[PDB]
């Protein structure tokens, strides 16, 4: 599974 | 310095693109260099430390897209995975400073990179999909037109027909996105779910992509759960109206999403939703009978049901109960 990605 | 000349002379001896039609000695000679010097700089790049210095950037990313950004239909797949695994391994060093690969790497380079997913070589859309996911995580100025070009690529498929083959890939990309949302879902993003990622639901080729696409889904109501209705009733609008196997993916869908349903949002929609849950209980498709009665097994569904099973259960056994 792909890490997931902070919105900025 | 001597050694970055080096990486930088075997970077550029691996934009040779060479073939000897009249000599299967030589281009096998020509092949396995190419093959060695890839293999030596992912090593190189992999495991030693401050060797990605500030002239090595332009060189990589140009290596990199004169050897992948093709013409699509590979056979030398042994090639082109050791690129994808030496960019891989140059985005995901620690040396890697994306202030300085921004100017390489660009929305003509993203553009390029996506217009690979459409590979029928789920190993290259793999490499694509980890690839691309690095980029848009550390490359703050190209995830808006990330974003954008993926959502045309979905905007296309849909409605202008135009089949891909990495729909999946994007998908799961889409979904590592979704999970790191700021807490007010931004109205694009709301827009995106209810105009884009419903209506993939009705797509023909649904079987495909749909494990990665009920996660989006699922994903989008953990952050969001006011979004929760006008989801459940266009998956029950997109719902098979016709008896058929591709039941169980909505089933799967649906009881993945009441696993993280909030009991005001399941009130809203818990009368359409067993309605059709009761259908498919009644189906003539075992398979599809079989999944919706697995439903009972779930304790937190179970929960939901027996704090209005004053309305749920006259609609499940109506020979048994009313209103």
């Amino acid at each position: 599974k792909l890490s997931p990605i902070i919105e900025d | 310095a001597d050694q970055e000349k080096l990486f930088i002379q075997k970077l550029r001896q691996c934009c040779v693109l060479f073939d000897f039609v009249s000599d299967p000695l030589s281009d096998l000679k020509w092949k396995e260099v190419k093959r060695a010097a890839l293999s030596e700089m992912v090593e190189y790049i992999t495991h030693n430390r401050n060797v990605i210095t500030e002239p090595i950037y332009p060189e990589v990313v140009h290596m990199f897209a004169v050897n992948m950004f093709r013409t699509l239909p590979e056979a030398a797949w042994p090639h082109l995975q050791l690129v994808y695994e030496f960019f891989l391994r140059f985005l995901e060093s620690p040396d890697f400073q994306p202030n300085i690969a921004k100017k390489y790497i660009d929305q003509k380079f993203v553009l390029q990179l996506l217009e690979l997913f459409d590979s029928e070589d789920p190993r290259e859309r793999d490499f694509l999909k980890t690839t691309l996911h690095r980029i848009y995580g550390k490359f703050l100025g190209l995830r808006a037109y990330i974003r954008k070009q993926i959502n045309n690529i979905f905007y296309r498929f849909i409605y202008e027909t135009e089949h891909h083959n990495g729909i999946a890939e994007l998908l799961e990309i889409l979904g590592s996105i979704i999970n790191g949302f700021a807490l007010p879902l931004k109205e694009e993003h709301k827009i995106f779910l209810l105009k884009v990622l419903l209506p993939l639901h009705k797509v023909k080729s649904l079987s495909v992509y749909h494990p990665q696409l009920a996660y989006c889904v699922v994903q989008f109501l953990e952050k969001d759960s006011t979004l929760t209705e006008p989801v459940v009733m266009a998956l029950l609008k997109y719902w098979p109206k016709t008896h058929s196997p591709k039941e169980v993916m909505f089933l799967n869908e649906l009881e993945e999403i009441l696993d993280v349903i909030e009991p005001s949002e399941f009130v809203k929609i818990m009368e359409p939703l067993f309605r059709q849950l009761a259908k498919c209980v009644s189906s003539p498709h075992f398979q599809v009978a079989e999944r919706a009665l697995y439903y009972w097994n779930n304790e937190y569904i179970m929960s939901l049901i027996s704090d209005n099973a004053a309305k749920i259960l006259p609609i499940m056994f109506p020979s048994l109960y009313r209103n």
